[PDB]
């Protein structure tokens, strides 16, 4: 999930785009 | 664009930055 | 609680404080 | 909707609860 | 309304959200 | 105190109202 | 330091950075 | 007071120190 | 990404999300 | 410069990358 | 002025507060 | 560096002035 991808691991803005409508 | 730890309020602020007027869903489970 | 005047990222902050790790939807129209 | 209302008018934390998951 | 850990700056931002123009006291000791 | 109640333990907005003027 | 123009939650943030865990009073008139 | 001043005018971090506990 | 309207401290927040611990320069003209 | 542009106009996250170290 | 731990986004927000229109450099290495 | 001075150790606003232009 987003927490695993971005908070516990690391992400940049491209992965965050996955959660936009 | 750097990859970094984004958690909690900082994570939803980043979603706002990237998504803006498109909206987003924050569903950490 | 006091009523709210919340624009931009301030609304997102408020949704996080109301919902937290339950998650939420930020849905402009 | 809520996003517009909170910015042009005022809104309640009670209204914001309807947007939780 | 979710119960969550609210610390430091995030805690006083939440006090601002709830209290607003009433004002508040932040006295952690 | 507020740190114990809200930061080390957990609180929601109702407990925070205790610290409003 | 530079002078400040601080409205809403930005003033609270500034009080936290000046005072910290000493605590502070946010007191609109 | 300070809250008004900082928003309608300008204010100093030195003034803010008078509001610490 | 969406285009940005960023004033004051919001620009700094955005630079941190773009650059992170790489660092950055905040350089008004 | 960028600081002015982002506030009076609009700006891109792509532009912001030119300010990293 | 209190001495405190200022990290990440909170550290660059504090640099904004102190430096403002002078600008700043955030170069953590 | 600034991380050592201000994040791992502690600093106040006077030390932060060192990183202004
Ligand atoms: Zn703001
Ligand atoms: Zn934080």
């Amino acid at each position: 999930g987003i927490v695993e991808q971005c908070c516990t691991s690391i992400c940049s803005l491209y992965q965050l785009e996955n959660y936009c409508n | 664009f750097v990859k970094q730890h984004l958690c909690g309020s900082h994570l939803v602020e980043a979603l706002y930055l990237v998504c803006g007027e498109r909206g987003f869903f924050y569903t950490p489970e």
